[PDB]
């Protein structure tokens, strides 16, 4: 893993639903691994492309949201 | 002068009026910025006089005086044509607000349309309600055009009062819809489009009812003959005017955006 | 009787002098404020210690130009004086309404001057983008006064569309098809239908900027959900239609002028030149996002873009060629009026060229939001609409005065003027492809050598503008009256002569079929 | 275009006085501030 | 209601030399100076509002 | 950067601001010839004493002012869309850097694997070091290896900014809740400079851009040693 | 004419909009509202409102409309 | 069921002198186009007009966008002088 | 209304020396008022 491959579901300028869905991604395998005392290295892939993506203040935003029950997506 | 066309006499009300826009505007400001409804309230009032006297002044310049030929009428028609279009297009203006937001619908919203938290309005209740409204007094509005051109005055009448009636109860029941609404204009991207696109539209429905209401008095008053009653033509326009763009509002923002 | 004749006017030729007047008046803040412009980038460092000053200053500049000296000037000046006039009609369709456009202007005027005295102005450039124009990084009444200024001119605008198109449509003589109407009436036609479109997106999107100010919208705030990319779009769906607006009336003069300074009873492919001002409106509304290319939006989205954007070099050629074509075999007077033409002519055509530079998406990427458009617009806009306006008047003053200029003065004035722009905006090519942005205080010391030269020619313009004050001083205190002047026999609206009275075609015209 | 001869004609000396009360009226404003923008 | 049009076209064809917005009588000519005194004393009132706005 | 005197663009410092440049020439010489055509063609309706004021038919010559302009247009659109295709071409980038606009000031994020994140602000002219240029230095460069396909990602936690480089032929704008991609590729070490491209108040003309492009290996050092 | 516009009026247009009041009548009752949750992207407030307390919506409905803080 | 006054009942002013003068197929306030005569000397073109002089545009062949102006005065035939058309004013 | 040359603007030509002052105040306005807000704005 160097970075994020090309995408061919997001292959244009406006990159803002690549941050989003593999932040979605990560965060819904994260519940499904955990929720059975399962093994979160499933989830590894949508880590290092959500964070490779999204500014480090979205990231920091969401994780308050879902702490708090204020987060919009469904996971 | 050997043409048909008509040299106003000179006139205060566009002066007044230029003024009325300066005192709203002003006023606007000082209501949103330093806590101060006055200018605001004195430019409301010039508004409504300047309206009142330069409408009132065509009625005597027509009705009264004999101003309005057949090439006068016709420029009337233009006029009123011409600015229906530019009222088609500031509706436009909301509707691509509208669209843009909820076809993207943005992480903000859970990146769907409607937002996360956000109960529309059934569209099968009172909005369906306010259609069949709308539409009747659209069937009202024309019966009273065709009642007027056979020379029938109460029929005119009571067809002219039963499209006010109805526009009447669409205002109640957008008034009541508004503040049974769980959601707000504050309600992001969904209140705003679905409060200012809804409230223009209210806004528009209240000046076409008025203005039903001043052909109602005209008629009253035996100012229409069979044959010269551009007045209820434009004000009939304007009606169907508001009915369309309720129709679009309908499919567009209350039924395909629920 | 002076408020009756001039606060309560329904008189076309009267309610055109007042027009005349107030964009006279607005033209020399719109110069104060370019030359403000211009001694701040004048040398490297700052002259005003207050970069939120320079930015209001950028500001109503833009909106003085437009708003309150071209659109007044060509629309409700030349046109209200002229269209009647040029198709035998007794007035506007709509007198008093008429007086209400005009009478919107100077209170318009007192919201942009009330929005740069409050607070510390609305300093947005003119294009008002959120978030910066937002209630956060721009709080307070500043830019809410802006927004209301820009209604009341709307409306003025809306309200003229509606009164000249309908004047143009309806007044002809019965005979006259719209085939038989002169080319500036086609203009005015045409830039009222633009007006007519344009206008009322622009309320739409100046409206919800003004909710999202002050009643908790989101429109183009992301925290609801909202979109600072769909404000540019309703601006520029506008603001394209708006560039055409400002040139359309010009282009009518210029048909005149050449036409007339040529000896021609005739411009040269009457039908042709109908069909380029046509074809220019509608390709207008179909380009706005070349506005936009460096916001993120999809690549074929921007090839579409580039590719309608060039299509419009085609009827302008036409007209360009057209003009060429009339001068040939002309017997050419050789007046300031025509002097004011043939400098519209090339100038127009080089702003127009460095469009078609801009049109490409590839290579807007490295110009956008550099002096090479604002190089660009002032060839197009700036010389193209000042150079019709300048010519227009210097032909048409008799008409409306009933008194002669010095002509050796309006020569000595077109010769100061066209050194000054060129010497003015010419550089700011060098300085655009060089790289140095636009709607700043100040550069990088590489940049001072053009930057120098831009602001010596800004003075040599305002030595013209000086000039033109005097210029027209001396005609109104010598009173050289009119007796006669040629071609009458294909330029209707002298046939009353100078200045024609007060009601003109009470008897209507006799057109045969 | 033809005229009558002036009905009141502006000799060069009132032309002087015409152009230069025209170009104070510009520049002694605008001077006046850009000169004191020091003490503002 | 009767049919009194022809009463309102004698009134407002009279030669009086009136314009139209005053041609109806004195009620005229009070609503012309309310509307007007209001438009000139409103806007007195927003050139006073701006010079407070204009300073802190 | 641009130097004193300059007349045209930057000295191109990627490919595809070398293709800009080679498109840019071909344009401006069709600007010059029509300038001149036009000009030239003003003077010789203007010097001749000969007359011709009859009606003239319009229709021949107008199919030639139609076709030459719309061939004249497709000889540039397709120069243009060409390249405008290949800044779009799928790539594969080593390394993915974020930029955030601030009034006034970038901040960089480099999240491949490490958390590292600065902010990057214009140096004071009364701070420059002696022969540092004014108005275009900034405290932390954007430190990148050069040679190698880098996607940038742009947004603003503010109003909008636009982030510029023009020697590499880049503006993206920096746009709250957006995240713009664009691709860098420096065909040379260096410091390539650029300026905020979009008005963002009273600081918009003093929050510059400056690139480091260094090898690999000294990136990869860099990179280690910011742990 | 007009006695064809009489009969769609009475005969179709007026029965329509009866049915959608019976339609209407039918569903008016009170639904349970729902749990408040203080989404960001809800309750927006970026400058207070020009009128009362300046956090309460023109036609604010207590039992409807919650506060950013929660239902009054 | 009447009530509803007609044109003839109530009009007044210019649109009931318009109405009128139609009744009579006359066009004293210029609404129609005139037909133009052959326009030879013989035949001219009959202008009227209320006072001695009236402004002629003359659209000198079909589909001309060039309309020709000029002042024809009380008194012998003019001729339009781009085409020769006779115009002849009658008070 | 008063008609012809010098009657048909809201301004008097009557005298060319008043007439000066006229458009020096009218031209001078506009061109001085840019300045001053400047200068307003400053001294804020
Ligand atoms: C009257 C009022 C007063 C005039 C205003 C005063 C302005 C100052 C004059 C500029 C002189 C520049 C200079 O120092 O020239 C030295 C310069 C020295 O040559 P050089 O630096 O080796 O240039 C070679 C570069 O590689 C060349 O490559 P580059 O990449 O360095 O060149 C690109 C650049 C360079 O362009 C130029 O070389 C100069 C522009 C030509 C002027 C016309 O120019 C542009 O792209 C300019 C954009 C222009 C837009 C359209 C212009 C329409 C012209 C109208 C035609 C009328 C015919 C007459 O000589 C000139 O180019 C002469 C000009
Ligand atoms: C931000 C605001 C935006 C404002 C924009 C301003 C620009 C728009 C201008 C539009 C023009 C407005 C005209 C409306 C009526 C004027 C009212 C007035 O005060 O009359 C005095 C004044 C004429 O003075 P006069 O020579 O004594 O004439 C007296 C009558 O002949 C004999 O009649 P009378 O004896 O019955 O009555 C005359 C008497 C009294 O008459 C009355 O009883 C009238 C009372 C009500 C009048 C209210 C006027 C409202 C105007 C509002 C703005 C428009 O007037 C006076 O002598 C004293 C009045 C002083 C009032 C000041 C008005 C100045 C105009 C605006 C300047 C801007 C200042 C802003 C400062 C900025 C600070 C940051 O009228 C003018 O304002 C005319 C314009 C000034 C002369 C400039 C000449 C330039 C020539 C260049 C030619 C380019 C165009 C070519 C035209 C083509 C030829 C056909
Ligand atoms: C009078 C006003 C006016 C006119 C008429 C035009 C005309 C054109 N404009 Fe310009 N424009 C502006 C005013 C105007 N513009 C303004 C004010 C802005 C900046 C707004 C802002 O950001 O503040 C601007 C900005 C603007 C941009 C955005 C640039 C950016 O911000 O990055 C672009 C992009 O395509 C554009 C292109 C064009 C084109 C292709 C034409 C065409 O219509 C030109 C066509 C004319 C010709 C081409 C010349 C004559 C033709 C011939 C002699 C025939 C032969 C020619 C060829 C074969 C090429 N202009
Ligand atoms: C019609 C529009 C128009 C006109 C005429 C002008 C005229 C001038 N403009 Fe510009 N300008 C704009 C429209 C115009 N401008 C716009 C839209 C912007 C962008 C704002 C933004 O970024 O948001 C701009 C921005 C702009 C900038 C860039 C600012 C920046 O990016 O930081 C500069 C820099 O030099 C400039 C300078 C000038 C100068 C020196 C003049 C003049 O001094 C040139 C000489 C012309 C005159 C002096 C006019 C004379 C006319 C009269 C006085 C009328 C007479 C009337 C009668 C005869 C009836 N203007
Ligand atoms: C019943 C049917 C119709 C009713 C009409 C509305 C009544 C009051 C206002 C009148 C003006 C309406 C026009 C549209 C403008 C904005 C919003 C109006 C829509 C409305 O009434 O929306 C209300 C909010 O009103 C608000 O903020 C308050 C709004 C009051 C101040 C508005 C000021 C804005 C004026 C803008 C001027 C621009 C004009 C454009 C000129 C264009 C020229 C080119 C919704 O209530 P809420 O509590 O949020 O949610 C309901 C919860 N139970
Ligand atoms: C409670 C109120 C609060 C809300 C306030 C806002 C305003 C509400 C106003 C409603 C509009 C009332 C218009 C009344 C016009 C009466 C004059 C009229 O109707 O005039 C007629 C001409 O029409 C004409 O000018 C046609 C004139 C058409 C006017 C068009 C009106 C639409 C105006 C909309 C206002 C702006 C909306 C924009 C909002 C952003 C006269 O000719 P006839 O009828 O042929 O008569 C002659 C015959 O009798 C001879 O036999
Ligand atoms: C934020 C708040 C800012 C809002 C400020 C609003 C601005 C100004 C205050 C408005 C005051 C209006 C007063 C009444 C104006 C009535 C105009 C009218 O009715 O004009 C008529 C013509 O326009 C016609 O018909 C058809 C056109 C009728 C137009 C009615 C006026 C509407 C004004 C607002 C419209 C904006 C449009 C919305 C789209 C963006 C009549 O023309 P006249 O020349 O009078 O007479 C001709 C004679 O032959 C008649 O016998
Ligand atoms: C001949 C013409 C007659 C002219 C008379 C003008 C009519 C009103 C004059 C008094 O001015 C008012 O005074 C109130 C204070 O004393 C203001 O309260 C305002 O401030 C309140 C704050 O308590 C808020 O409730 C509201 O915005 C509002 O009432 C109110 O807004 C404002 O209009
Ligand atoms: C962008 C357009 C600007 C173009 C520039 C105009 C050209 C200059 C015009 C003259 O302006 C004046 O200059 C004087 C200086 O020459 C100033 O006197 C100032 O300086 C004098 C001498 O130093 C003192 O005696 C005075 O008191 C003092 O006000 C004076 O105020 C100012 O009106
Ligand atoms: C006939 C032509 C028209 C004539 C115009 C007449 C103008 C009337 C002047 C009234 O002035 C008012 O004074 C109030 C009290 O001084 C202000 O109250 C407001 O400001 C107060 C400051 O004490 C606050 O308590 C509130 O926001 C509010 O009461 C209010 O803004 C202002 O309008
Ligand atoms: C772009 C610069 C100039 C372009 C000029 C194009 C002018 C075309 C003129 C055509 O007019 C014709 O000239 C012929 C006599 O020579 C006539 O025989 C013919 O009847 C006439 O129609
Ligand atoms: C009695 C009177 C006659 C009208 C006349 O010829 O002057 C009639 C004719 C039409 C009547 C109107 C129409 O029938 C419609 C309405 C019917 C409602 O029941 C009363 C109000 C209502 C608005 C009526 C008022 C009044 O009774 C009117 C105006
Ligand atoms: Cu940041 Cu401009
Ligand atoms: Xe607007
Ligand atoms: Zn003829």
């Amino acid at each position: 893993y160097q970075t994020a491959p090309f995408d061919s579901r997001f292959p244009n300028q406006n990159q803002t639903r690549n941050c989003w869905q593999n932040y979605l991604d990560f965060h819904r395998c994260e519940k499904a691994m955990t929720a059975k005392g399962g093994d979160v290295s499933v989830c590894e892939w949508y880590r290092r492309v959500y964070k490779s993506l999204c500014p480090i203040s979205w990231v920091s935003t969401w994780d308050d949201r879902r702490a708090e029950g204020t987060f919009p997506g469904k996971i | 002068q050997t043409h048909a066309y008509h040299m106003v006499n000179p006139s205060p009300w566009p002066l007044t009026g230029a003024l009325s826009a300066l005192l709203m505007t002003s006023g606007l400001t000082m209501w949103f910025h330093f806590n101060s409804m006055t200018l605001l309230m004195i430019g409301l009032t010039t508004n409504m006089l300047t309206m009142y006297q330069w409408w009132r002044d065509v009625i005597r310049e027509s009705t009264f005086q004999g101003h309005h030929t057949p090439a006068v009428q016709k420029g009337l028609r233009y006029g009123m044509i011409l600015f229906i279009i530019s009222e088609v297009l500031f509706f436009t203006g909301f509707f691509w607000a509208f669209y843009h937001s909820s076809l993207a619908p943005t992480p903000e919203l859970g990146g769907c349309w409607p937002p996360t938290g956000i109960h529309p309005l059934n569209p099968l209740e009172v909005p369906l309600l306010n259609t069949s409204v709308l539409l009747a007094s659209g069937v009202s509005i024309t019966w009273a055009h065709h009642s007027l051109m056979e020379g029938d005055r109460k029929h005119m009448l009571q067809a002219l009062f039963i499209t006010i009636t109805l526009g009447v109860y669409f205002t109640l029941l957008q008034a009541s819809e508004y503040y049974e609404a769980p959601f707000t204009i504050s309600d992001g991207v969904y209140g705003s489009t679905f409060f200012v696109a809804t409230g223009f539209h209210g806004l528009h429905v209240i000046i076409g009812s008025t203005f039903l209401i001043v052909c109602f008095f005209r008629q009253l008053k035996f100012h229409f003959t069979s044959n010269h009653h551009f007045g209820f033509e434009a004000a009939a326009w304007y009606w169907h005017f508001v009915d369309v763009v309720w129709l679009f509002l309908y499919v567009s923002i209350y039924w395909w955006g629920s | 009787m002076f408020i009756n004749r001039w606060l309560f006017s329904t008189n076309h030729k009267d309610i055109g002098t007042l027009y005349l007047l107030f964009g006279a008046w607005a033209g020399m803040v719109g110069t104060a404020l370019s030359l403000l412009i211009r001694a701040e980038l004048g040398q490297p460092g700052t002259l005003l210690g207050d970069d939120q000053i320079y930015n209001v200053v950028v500001t109503a500049h833009a909106f003085v130009m437009i708003f309150f000296m071209v659109m007044p000037i060509m629309i409700g000046g030349f046109g209200n004086w002229l269209v009647p006039l040029m198709i035998g009609a007794p007035d506007m369709a709509f007198p008093r309404m008429n007086n209400m456009s005009f009478w919107l202007l100077p209170p318009s005027f007192l919201l942009l001057l009330a929005s740069s005295m409050v607070e510390a102005g609305a300093g947005t450039g003119w294009t008002v983008y959120p978030p910066l124009a937002g209630n956060l990084a721009h709080a307070g009444a500043s830019v809410d006064l802006t927004i209301f200024s820009l209604h009341l001119a709307g409306v003025s605008s809306i309200l003229g569309a509606i009164n000249f198109i309908t004047t143009i449509i309806n007044m002809k003589p019965p005979a006259m098809s719209q085939y038989q109407t002169p080319l500036f009436v086609w203009s005015v036609m045409i830039t009222a239908v633009l007006l007519l479109l344009s206008l009322p997106v622009l309320a739409a999107g100046i409206t919800m900027l003004l909710t999202d100010r002050n009643l908790n919208t989101t429109f183009f705030d992301p925290a609801g959900g909202g979109d600072p990319i769909l404000y540019q779009h309703l601006f520029w769906f506008f603001g394209h239609p708006e560039v055409y607006i400002l040139i359309l009336p010009g282009f009518g003069m210029i048909s005149h002028i050449v036409t007339y300074y040529s000896g021609k009873k005739e411009p040269f492919g009457y039908m042709g030149m109908v069909w380029a001002m046509m074809s220019i409106g509608f390709l207008g509304f179909i380009v706005w996002a070349h506005h936009m290319f460096t916001v993120g939006m999809d690549v074929d989205t921007r090839a579409y873009f580039t590719s309608a954007t060039m299509i419009i070099a085609i009827p302008t050629g036409v007209k360009v060629f057209s003009w060429l074509a009339t001068l040939h075999g002309g017997n050419i007077k050789w007046s300031p009026a025509m002097m004011w033409a043939l400098g519209f002519i090339f100038l127009f055509t080089v702003g127009g060229l460095t469009g078609i530079v801009l049109a490409n998406s590839s290579l807007d990427i490295v110009l956008h939001d550099t002096y090479y458009v604002v190089a660009h617009f002032h060839y197009v806009l700036s010389m193209g609409a000042v150079f019709a306006i300048m010519g227009g008047f210097v032909h048409w003053f008799p008409l409306f005065s009933g008194y002669t200029l010095n002509d050796t003065w309006a020569k000595i004035h077109f010769a100061i003027m066209f050194v000054g722009v060129n010497m003015t905006f010419f550089p700011q090519h060098f300085l655009g492809l060089s790289g140095m942005p636009r709607r700043y205080s100040d550069y990088p010391d590489a940049y001072t050598m053009w930057n120098t030269i831009s602001s010596m020619g800004s003075f040599i313009s305002l030595t013209a503008v000086m000039l033109m004050v005097f210029i027209i001083w001396e005609a109104f205190a010598s009173k050289r009256e009119v007796l006669t002047v040629d071609l009458t026999t294909t330029n209707l609206e002298w046939l009353n002569g100078c200045p024609p009275p007060y009601h003109t075609f009470e008897e209507p015209t006799y057109v045969n079929l | 275009i033809t005229a009558k001869p002036a009905k009141t004609p502006t000799s060069p000396k009132e032309q002087a006085i015409g152009l230069s009360v025209t170009f104070l009226s510009f520049l002694l404003p605008a001077g006046w501030v850009l000169y004191h923008l020091d003490n503002y | 209601f009767e049919n009194r049009v022809a009463e309102k076209q004698k009134l407002f064809q009279e030669d009086n030399g009136l314009p139209v917005h005053l041609k109806g009588g004195a009620t005229d000519n009070i609503l012309y100076r309310v509307t007007m005194t209001l438009c000139l004393g409103g806007t007195l009132y927003s050139l006073y509002c701006l010079g407070w706005a204009s300073f802190p | 950067m641009a130097y004193p005197m300059q007349l045209g663009f930057q000295d191109a410092t990627s490919p595809i601001m070398e293709e800009l440049l080679h498109f840019h020439d071909h344009t401006l010489m069709i600007v010059f010839l029509i300038s001149s055509l036009v000009l030239y063609i003003i003077s010789l309706m203007l010097t001749t004493k000969l007359t011709h004021t009859s009606t003239m038919d319009a229709q021949e010559v107008e199919t030639i002012w139609t076709i030459l302009p719309a061939i004249i247009l497709i000889l540039i659109a397709l120069p243009s869309l060409r390249i405008l295709y290949m800044m779009d071409e799928i790539n594969n980038p080593s390394l993915t850097v974020k930029t955030m606009g601030h009034q006034w000031y970038w901040s960089y994020e480099y999240t491949d694997y490490e958390d590292l994140s600065f902010d990057s602000y214009m140096i004071p002219t009364s701070e420059l070091k002696p022969g540092e240029l004014r108005l275009l230095e900034v405290d932390n460069r954007v430190v990148l290896p050069m040679e190698m396909t880098i996607r940038m990602l742009v947004s603003s936690e503010d109003v909008l900014h636009s982030w510029a480089v023009p020697s590499l032929g880049l503006k993206t704008d920096a746009i709250p809740g957006r995240l713009n991609q664009t691709t860098l590729m420096s065909s040379r070490p260096g410091l390539y400079y650029g300026q905020c491209s979009e008005i963002c108040g009273s600081n918009h003309s003093f929050m510059p851009i400056v690139l480091e492009l260094v090898p690999l290996k000294y990136f990869e050092k860099w990179s280690a040693s910011m742990l | 004419g007009a006695r064809t516009w009489r009969f769609l009026t009475f005969g179709l247009a007026l029965p329509s909009v009866a049915l959608c009041t019976l339609n209407s009548w039918l569903h008016s009752g009170h639904r349970e509202r729902p749990a408040f949750i203080p989404y960001h992207h809800l309750r927006i407030r970026t400058k207070p409102f020009s009128w009362g307390d300046g956090n309460h919506t023109f036609f604010h409905n207590p039992r409807v409309n919650p506060l950013p803080t929660g239902y009054e | 069921g009447g009530g509803v006054p007609t044109d003839e009942e109530q009009a007044t002013g210019l649109e009931r002198e318009v109405m009128l003068a139609a009744r009579k197929g006359q066009d004293p306030y210029n609404i129609l186009a005139p037909k133009a005569t052959s326009g030879t000397k013989e035949d001219p073109n009959l202008v009227p007009s209320i006072t001695n002089k009236r402004i002629v545009g003359c659209i000198c062949e079909e589909d001309n966008s060039t309309v020709i102006w000029f002042w024809l005065h009380k008194g012998e035939a003019q001729r339009c002088p781009s085409c020769g058309t006779h115009y002849k004013l009658v008070p | 209304y008063e008609e012809g040359p010098g009657k048909n603007i809201p301004f008097s030509v009557e005298n060319k020396w008043r007439l000066l002052a006229m458009m020096t105040l009218f031209f001078g306005s506009g061109f001085a008022a840019p300045f001053f807000i400047v200068r307003h704005q400053l001294l804020k």
